[PDB]
């Protein structure tokens, strides 16, 4: 009955939302421990998918997203078969492949990534790296991101220009990034698994 | 409906054009089972579907009562009459592991023989992402579709597991893309 390999498909979509919205509660508790299991269950359920859809895709690469994030000021982590590309590069690239869902947010939080992307490299003391990384993002003769001539002059002058980076921070990213996973909760809270959940648990 | 005393305007069986690397690369050949085998009733093509030096296809059947046509091509001026013809494209990856990708053409290959210039971009697309046998080390799936970047074709898209010996995969495959067609 190969209807039975089609029933473990849909089982199969079912637990993938739950792992995400589960992800994306430890992401904003502060839930390390909790974080690391529930990436590595949702490790494996993806590595074991039989078919797949655009909707599921996105739903993977939010996973994704979220595990480059959590390590962004670990500079010697590699997330890419290239050992080049930093974690905060990686998280950019990602962030380029989900299709954009709010306009103003999204591009709001990609020119922040792309800020403090080179702003963990310069306040670390890694002035070439944080070079290394401009050219990466920004080095192509073209018009892109119009912050590539303050970030270009803050590299030469080889001493972390805080003053800058003061009003495009960490925290002013990490905020950000918290708004849209609160987007993210609120749509996949109604999805099959977590719903029928509650129900045993208001018993 | 808008005519209730007149016949209506005639609609032929849903055809698709099949192609890919997956079609030789295998060291098990995926056509030779569709063909050599059933629950299918493959059958030739009639004269009168003929599409100028490509034939009329194979006709297959999942039960009688849901019938649909396939043009199989091992290559790419005359195709591009198919792909106005067709309802629907079924592309073949190769997911053996041991193997090595240029996601660059693969990429532009199909990029080429899906453009809506031919055709709607409500024409389903399905990958099917093919092995010799249920013993050979595998690919995940999702690993295929992010290099190919499926997103930019804008064409609706599915990826199926297919296993050449067994058709394993092969219906699920089929019934999904058969549904594309009656949402149009």
């Amino acid at each position: 009955a190969g209807l039975v390999a089609e029933a473990e498909a849909v089982a199969a979509g079912w637990m993938l939302d739950f792992l995400c919205l589960s992800l994306c509660r430890a992401f904003r508790d502060g839930r390390s421990e909790d974080f690391r299991r529930t990436r590595n269950s949702a490790e494996a359920i993806i590595h074991g998918l039989s078919s797949l859809t655009a909707c599921q895709l996105r739903t993977i690469y939010i996973c994704q997203f979220l595990t480059r994030i959590a390590a962004g000021k670990t500079l010697d982590a590699q997330f890419e078969n290239d050992e080049r590309i930093t974690p905060l590069e990686s998280a950019l690239m990602i962030w380029g492949s989900i299709e954009k869902e709010h306009d103003k947010l999204h591009e709001e939080i990609q020119n922040l990534i792309k800020i403090q992307a080179i702003a963990v490299c310069m306040e670390n003391g890694n002035f070439k790296e944080a070079e290394e990384v401009f050219e990466r993002i920004f080095g192509d003769p073209n018009s892109h991101m119009p912050f590539k001539s303050k970030l270009l002059m803050i590299i030469s002058q080889k001493d972390t220009f805080h003053s800058f980076f003061q009003h495009f921070s960490y925290n002013h990213m990490m905020e950000k990034i918290k708004s849209y996973v609160n987007y993210v909760l609120s749509e996949k809270s109604s999805t099959f698994l977590m719903k029928a959940a509650a129900k045993v648990v208001e018993s | 409906v808008t005519s209730f005393l007149h016949s209506l305007i005639i609609q032929n069986e849903p055809r698709f054009a099949m192609f890919g690397p997956g079609l030789e690369e295998l060291n098990t050949s995926l056509v030779l089972s569709l063909m050599s085998s059933e629950e299918l009733c493959p059958t030739a093509g009639l004269p009168q579907r003929q599409i100028d030096g490509i034939g009329s296809g194979v006709n297959f059947q999942l039960n009688n009562q849901h019938k649909f046509n396939i043009l199989i091509l091992y290559s790419t001026p005359q195709i591009q009459k198919v792909c106005e013809v067709v309802d629907g494209f079924i592309y073949v990856a190769n997911a053996e592991a041991h193997k090595r990708h240029e996601w660059q053409d693969e990429f532009s290959h199909i990029m080429a023989m899906t453009d809506p210039a031919f055709g709607s971009s409500g024409r389903p697309l399905l990958v099917l992402s093919c092995i010799s046998q249920g013993d050979v080390k595998r690919m995940p799936c999702f690993y295929l579709a992010h290099e190919l970047h499926l997103n930019l074709l804008n064409h609706p898209w599915l990826v199926q597991d297919t296993e050449a010996e067994t058709l394993t995969g092969f219906l699920n495959g089929i019934e999904w893309i058969l549904e594309e067609v009656e949402s149009k």
